[PDB]
């Protein structure tokens, strides 16, 4: 139960762009902010970026690694929440991970994360 | 903005116990954290507690009560109590602020 | 300024039998019953009153006990104070009569767990107390010790969120309602047995209660009612009532408590402090050691002074011992069939519209009095 | 002396409603000027809830002194997820039945703070009644309204915050931050708990009734030995510890084995500066405390009420005759006891439940303060005390006292429980005062009057020279030569006025014109009204 499933990986050329998707089930979507985490090949974690809900406006964030490289975007129709990655560097290598924030603000679900490979 | 600080590793004998630390900037000393297991082999993050200024915590619904927090100052610590195999991970801070989120550098705990 | 003892009927001798035991009106302490003084200007005026602590003037005890859990040992021992008490007081007086109340909590939102489960039973589902109630009489002043075993052995213990309980207006509604807790004029004690300490006015706040009590009877089918609506009384306006209705209070409280009581003793006048077992197993012993230093004590009170009238006193009591100002109201060691003096003082810096007014001079703790008539020169 | 006693303005609200609860100035200045009133008890549009409470907006400068109720809160109590999933059905996790809504009501600029200090809530986990606070706060003139409730919380029972009445006490420091008390935390030890109206709003996350703002202050849980003590009973804010940002007041009137005591903590930390302690025991020293330089050395001075005190009387009686202690600060720090103490006349009368500063309201140079006594005067209705500033601290005796005008009745009028002042209404240039009367559903305003200072003397002729602060140009005297008797108008601007031809004795006209305000000038204390040869 509560799960969330992330698709769209795949092997890129730098430069190019990319779009991620995750899909959510067993909770109010449509209730909960929603969040990407990065994680580099042997690295700690980075957060990516996040968008709030309905009553907030869709307001959206992101790291000053992402900033206007990177956009956010959900579909509470479809349960659903995506990024659109534009301009890859070989630094945005990573398994992307889609979670949630809870009101103490910690993160209570992950999925299990698209592997992005930017690489000549 | 805030800065959160780890130590690379930890090590205790099986049945012993541990603590980590995570230090906050100090324009941020009063800020509550979540902490994260995040070790097991190529698997997500797993949510183990959040941590207060004052000490007071609250635990993830399926962790083992050995896992316990503490705070001092711009301090917070991860305490676990007698290490199981199980308890081998990285462990990783965080802390929400006023644009965004920060993860500190994760700290591996090792048996020895 | 002169003066005239109108009615001096003598103090009682030393009861000689059995034979014709006297009543508490014919029973006499106070020496001077009434008295007239012309005060002139500002020149002092001094009478004498004599007291002698009668034989075997009667006694009427009250137990008001707190029924919160941690009482539920401390009420197995207490259901047998229906006949032992009744035997260790048959030494003290011929005439006892015993009366039993209990105690928890205003029943509303922050002095207890108001879900519906915490309404039914208080306390963890293996406890199974009764639900909560501000006061309760159960048994009015009785000389059937019987019938306190019997009704005291069926009470059921409650329960209690906040740690402090709502005793002080089940004090005040066992001073002010008389007749229904059934008092005679005699020595009225009134002893409060509990382990936790006490609420007080401005605690209802919390709870939205904002009207002060009224210090007036509130009892319907023996429970009191509008608990809800009144606040907590102050310790002035116990202070106030207990010695308006002539009321002597036991703190019968556990050790830990001990440094209120002690302190509440201080504030409410003609009242004493025992240390309660845990299980209230010492109660008899508590309830004579504390009479002997209630009975062996007098206080001069007064009624009000008219305008720019003063009184002093000065005290002359056994092994040659004395006082004056304030301390002079006091006298002490007073034991069975001995006897005081007090010397007393009238001043006056006006001449006030009435040729007259009058005023009374009591023991606290007696309804005995001494009437001062004033005449103004 | 200066406020306008004879003909006050009078608000009412709907009876049993409590109106007058909680009173406060709002958008104090040259436009926009407004009273609020806090309703605990009042009905509301709101679906399924009764006595939720109300605060009411009454505009200042319409002549029938009208009031409207504000919406801060216009849903029902929310729904157990669980339930409404569930085929047992629907239950609230909330109780917003007879939460108390307006029993405090704050102003800062545009913003507003009301709490409704006995609201509560089924916790999501299990079922339970926690009194736990909660605050609505509303910035920029209603154009956002925001649920601040900091006690609510996974740490949900007596033992931790599930008891504690956020809100039932609370402040906007200078700069706009909220400070709330919460007298019922960690098994009644009480609380202090302060957050930022940026952080509140940075916070915002209305899915979630358990939430976090990220940077709040609070005092820690102590030793089950301080249980009981009701911190956060009262709160007040002045500048104490000699830094830029001021530190909170807060009175714990249960604490110290029941002697109580009032804690200074500080700004920027939370940590304990000062604490003061009361002079005997269960007296309710710490139910009112308040902040303001009285003397005008610089520094705020600190003032508290034990409303509850007992003297006894030089006959020897015993009486509940409050007192307030006021404790000047030096620039080495606040001496640890009293420098004055007031005490109440009326017993059972409470003097001390009620404190505010003035500002100052003569004129004076030095800050004046009121005091309540919500059941004082000769039928029990309530009066409140106008003590005057000066440089030994406060008067010891009252320059003004203010009664209610109407008729006693069955039930008492608590005149004086609320009092706010020390802002300006009318915009004379002199401050005003709201007295709340919640046992009749009333509040009350009182406006300072404007003063002029006069001189004059016999010269045989006989001269007159008079001006004062924010008066008028033409000033109305009449004069008595002891006959002769005459009626003058004297510049305010001038440097004498004179007449050629014993006993001069001179008053303000009693029918000279009413200002532009309303009102008509008081004469200065002092300034030699009769002169003598
Ligand atoms: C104005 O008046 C008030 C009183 O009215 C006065 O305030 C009291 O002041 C005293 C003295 O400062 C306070 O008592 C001290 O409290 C200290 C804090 O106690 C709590 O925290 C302790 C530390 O652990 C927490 O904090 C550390 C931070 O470093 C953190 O790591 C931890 O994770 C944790 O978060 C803790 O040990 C302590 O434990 C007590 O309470 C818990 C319940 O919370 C209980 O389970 C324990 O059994 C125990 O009773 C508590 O949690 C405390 O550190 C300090 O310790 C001293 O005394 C002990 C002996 O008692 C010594 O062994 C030790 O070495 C220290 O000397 C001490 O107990 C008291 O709490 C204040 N009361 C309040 C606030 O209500 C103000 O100071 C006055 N202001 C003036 C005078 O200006
Ligand atoms: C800050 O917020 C407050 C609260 O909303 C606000 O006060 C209110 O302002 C409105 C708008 O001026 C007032 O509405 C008026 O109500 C009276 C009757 O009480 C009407 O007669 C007024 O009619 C005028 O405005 C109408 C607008 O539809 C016109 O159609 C009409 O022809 C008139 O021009 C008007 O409706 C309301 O009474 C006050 N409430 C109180 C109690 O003050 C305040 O104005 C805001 N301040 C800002 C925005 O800075
Ligand atoms: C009420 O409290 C009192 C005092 O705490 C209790 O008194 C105690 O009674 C017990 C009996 O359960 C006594 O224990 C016995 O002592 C003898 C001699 O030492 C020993 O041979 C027995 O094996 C047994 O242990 C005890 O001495 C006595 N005193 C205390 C303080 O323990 C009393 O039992 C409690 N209950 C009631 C209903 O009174
Ligand atoms: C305290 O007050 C009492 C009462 O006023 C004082 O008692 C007085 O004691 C003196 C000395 O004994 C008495 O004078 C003599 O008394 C004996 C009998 O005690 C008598 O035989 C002598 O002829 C002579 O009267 C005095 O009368 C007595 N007064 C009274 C009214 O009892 C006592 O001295 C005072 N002590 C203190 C504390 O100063
Ligand atoms: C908020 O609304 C409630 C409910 O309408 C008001 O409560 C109602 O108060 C009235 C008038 O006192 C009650 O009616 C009276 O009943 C008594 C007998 O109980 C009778 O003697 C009178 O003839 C009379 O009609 C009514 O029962 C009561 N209803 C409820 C549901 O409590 C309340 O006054 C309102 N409060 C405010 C602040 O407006
Ligand atoms: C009320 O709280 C404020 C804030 O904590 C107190 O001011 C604080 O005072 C300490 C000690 O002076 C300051 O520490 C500083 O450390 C820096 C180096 O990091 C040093 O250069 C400074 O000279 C000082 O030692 C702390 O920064 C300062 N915080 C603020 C916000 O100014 C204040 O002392 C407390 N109230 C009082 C006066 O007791
Ligand atoms: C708690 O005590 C009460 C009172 O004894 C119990 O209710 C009584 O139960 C007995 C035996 O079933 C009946 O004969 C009485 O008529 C009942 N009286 C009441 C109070 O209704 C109750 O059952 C007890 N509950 C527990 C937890 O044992
Ligand atoms: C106890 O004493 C009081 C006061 O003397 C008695 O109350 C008075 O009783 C008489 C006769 O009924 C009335 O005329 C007075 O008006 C009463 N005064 C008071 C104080 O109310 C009371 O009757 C006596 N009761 C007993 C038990 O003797
Ligand atoms: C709590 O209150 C008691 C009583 O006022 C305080 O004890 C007093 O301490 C002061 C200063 O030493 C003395 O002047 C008083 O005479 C003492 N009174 C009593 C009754 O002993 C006690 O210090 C207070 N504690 C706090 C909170 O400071
Ligand atoms: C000047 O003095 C005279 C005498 O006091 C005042 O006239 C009386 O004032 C008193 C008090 O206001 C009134 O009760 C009397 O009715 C007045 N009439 C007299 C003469 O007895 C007069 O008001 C004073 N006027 C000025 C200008 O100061
Ligand atoms: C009473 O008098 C006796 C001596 O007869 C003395 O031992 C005892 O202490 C006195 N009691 C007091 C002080 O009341
Ligand atoms: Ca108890
Ligand atoms: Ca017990
Ligand atoms: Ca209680
Ligand atoms: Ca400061
Ligand atoms: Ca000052
Ligand atoms: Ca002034
Ligand atoms: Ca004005």
């Amino acid at each position: 139960e509560v799960h969330l499933v992330e698709s769209g990986g795949d092997l890129v050329q730098p430069g190019s762009s990319l779009k991620l998707s995750c899909a959510a089930s067993g909770f109010t979507f449509s209730n909960r902010w929603l969040y990407w985490v990065k994680q580099a090949p042997g690295k700690g974690l980075e957060w990516v970026g996040g968008l709030k809900t309905k009553p907030n406006l869709y307001a959206t964030e992101y790291a000053d690694s992402v900033k206007g490289r990177f956009t956010i975007s959900r579909d509470d129709s479809k349960n659903s929440l995506y990024l659109q990655m534009n301009t890859l560097r070989v630094d945005d290598t990573a398994l992307y991970y889609c979670t949630s924030l809870t009101g103490m603000r910690y993160f209570d679900y992950w999925g299990q994360g698209t592997m992005v490979t930017v690489s000549s | 903005l805030d800065v959160l600080t780890q130590s690379p590793s930890a090590s205790a004998s099986l049945g012993n116990s541990v603590k980590l630390t995570c230090t906050l900037s100090s324009q941020h000393s009063t800020y509550t954290i979540g902490w994260y297991q995040a070790g097991h082999p190529d698997k997500a993050p797993k949510y183990v507690m959040y941590l207060n200024s004052d000490g007071s915590h609250n635990k993830g619904d399926g962790l083992p009560d050995r896992f316990s927090g503490s705070s001092s100052g711009a301090h917070r610590y991860l305490s676990i109590s007698n290490i199981q195999p199980e308890d081998e991970a990285d462990y990783f801070c965080g802390s929400s602020y006023s644009s965004g989120y920060v993860f500190g550098s994760g700290t591996k705990v090792e048996l020895k | 300024g002169s003066k005239d003892i109108k009615k001096n009927k003598n103090v009682t001798n030393r009861s000689k039998g059995t034979a014709e035991k006297l009543k508490p009106e014919d029973i006499t302490q106070i020496q001077p019953q009434q008295l007239v003084l012309r005060l002139r200007s500002g020149e002092p005026q001094t009478f004498t009153l004599k007291f002698k602590r009668a034989e075997d003037y009667p006694i009427d005890l009250y137990y008001l006990m707190d029924l919160s859990y941690s009482m539920k040992d401390d009420l197995e021992n207490v259901k047998s104070l229906g006949t032992d008490l009744m035997n260790e007081m048959r030494r003290i007086t011929s005439d006892f009569r015993i009366g039993f109340g209990s105690f928890v909590e205003k029943t509303v939102m922050p002095y207890i767990s108001t879900t519906p489960a915490k309404l039914r039973n208080p306390c963890t589902s293996e406890q199974n107390c009764t639900s909560p109630f501000s006061y309760k009489n159960v048994l009015s002043l009785t000389n059937k010790g019987e019938v306190f075993n019997e009704l005291v052995g069926k009470q059921r213990i409650s329960g209690n969120l906040d740690s402090p309980e709502g005793g002080f207006d089940a004090i005040m509604q066992v001073a002010v309602c008389g007749s229904l807790i059934g008092w005679r004029n005699v020595t009225r004690l009134l002893v409060f047995s509990t382990d936790a300490g006490f609420h007080f006015a401005g605690d209802g706040k919390l709870g939205g209660i904002v009207l002060p009590n009224d210090g007036q009877c509130h009892l319907e089918n023996n429970m009191y009612t509008m608990s809800h609506y009144y606040d907590y009384p102050s310790i002035a306006h116990l202070v106030q009532k207990l010695s308006e209705n002539n009321i002597q209070t036991i703190f019968a409280v556990t050790e830990e408590f001990q440094p209120v009581y002690k302190e509440l003793k201080n504030l409410i006048p003609k009242s004493a402090v025992g240390t309660l077992s845990a299980n209230s197993s010492n109660v008899i012993q508590l309830i004579i050691d504390a009479y002997n230093s209630l009975s062996s004590e007098v206080i001069l009170e007064n009624g009000k002074l008219s305008e720019g009238v003063t009184i002093s006193y000065k005290s002359y009591c056994k092994n040659g011992v004395n006082g004056t100002g304030e301390n002079g109201r006091k006298c002490s060691n007073i034991s069975i069939g001995d006897e005081v003096q007090f010397e007393i003082s009238i001043t006056s810096n006006k001449c006030p519209k009435k040729d007259s007014d009058s005023f009374k001079i009591r023991p606290l703790g007696f309804t005995e009095e001494v009437e001062v008539i004033l005449q103004y020169i | 002396f200066n406020l306008d006693a004879e003909a006050p303005a009078v608000l009412s609200g709907p009876p049993g409603s409590f109106f007058g609860f909680s009173v406060e100035f709002y958008r104090p200045g040259t436009d926009g000027v407004s009273v609020l009133v806090g309703a605990p008890k009042a009905n509301t549009s709101q679906p399924g809830v009764l006595q939720g409470g109300a605060v009411y907006l009454c505009p200042w400068g319409a002549s029938p002194t009208q009031c409207t109720p504000i919406e801060f809160d216009s849903k029902g109590s929310r729904l157990l997820e669980s339930s409404l999933s569930s085929s047992e059905g629907e239950e609230p996790v909330e109780y917003k039945s007879l939460q108390w809504f307006g029993a405090t009501v704050r102003a800062h600029g545009s913003s507003i703070l009301a709490c409704a200090p006995l609201y509560s809530w089924r916790t999501e986990k299990e079922p339970l009644s926690d009194p736990v606070g909660t605050c609505y706060l509303s910035t920029d003139n209603f154009t956002r309204i925001l649920e601040y409730a900091p006690c609510r919380s996974d740490f949900s029972w007596a033992a931790g915050q599930g008891y504690c009445q956020g809100g039932f006490s609370a402040e906007f420091t200078k700069t706009g931050r909220v400070v709330l008390g919460g007298p019922g935390s960690y098994f009644w030890q009480g609380q202090i708990l302060s957050a930022t109206q940026e952080q509140i709003a940075e916070s915002y996350y209305p899915e979630y009734l358990i939430n976090l703002v990220q940077g709040q202050l609070q005092t820690r849980q102590a030793s089950s030995i301080y249980d009981d003590s009701y911190l956060g009973y009262s709160v007040a804010v002045g500048e104490f510890s000699g830094d830029d940002t001021e530190d909170f007041v807060a009175g714990v009137p249960k604490g110290n084995l029941t002697y109580g005591y009032v804690t200074i903590l500080n700004g920027s930390d939370i940590r304990s500066l000062y604490n003061f302690s009361g002079e005997q025991m269960a007296s309710y020293f710490g139910y009112a405390v308040a902040a303001t330089d009285v003397n005008g050395d610089g520094l705020d001075d600190l003032l508290v009420g034990a409303p509850l005190l007992m003297d006894r009387t030089p006959d020897g009686r015993p009486q509940e005759v409050g007192r307030v202690y006021v404790y000047l600060q030096h620039p080495a720090g606040i001496e640890p006891t009293p420098t004055l103490t007031l005490t109440g006349h009326d017993e059972f009368g409470r003097f001390g439940s009620s404190l505010t500063p003035l500002g100052d309201l003569d004129q004076d140079g030095y800050n004046d303060v009121a005091i309540g006594a919500p059941f004082g005067g000769e039928t029990q209705q309530g009066v409140v005390f106008v003590f005057p500033g000066g440089p030994g601290g406060l008067g010891s005796k009252p320059s003004q006292v203010l009664q209610p005008l109407w008729a006693a009745s069955h039930t008492p009028d608590f005149f004086g429980s609320a009092l706010r002042g020390g802002r300006d209404l009318d915009g004379n240039g002199y401050p005003d005062l709201i007295v709340g009367s919640f046992g009749v559903d009333k509040a009350v305003v009182y406006r300072g009057r404007p003063i002029v200072s006069a001189s004059a003397s016999l010269t045989i002729s006989f001269c007159l020279n008079a001006s004062g602060k924010h008066v008028a140009d033409s000033i109305g005297f009449t004069v008595e030569l002891q006959t002769l008797t005459q009626t003058l108008l004297i510049q305010n601007g001038a440097r004498e006025d004179c007449r050629e031809m014993i006993a001069l004795n001179f008053s303000l006209d009693p029918q000279a014109p009413v200002d532009s305000h309303g009102l008509r000038p008081a004469l200065h204390y002092q300034s030699k009204s009769r002169i003598e040869d």
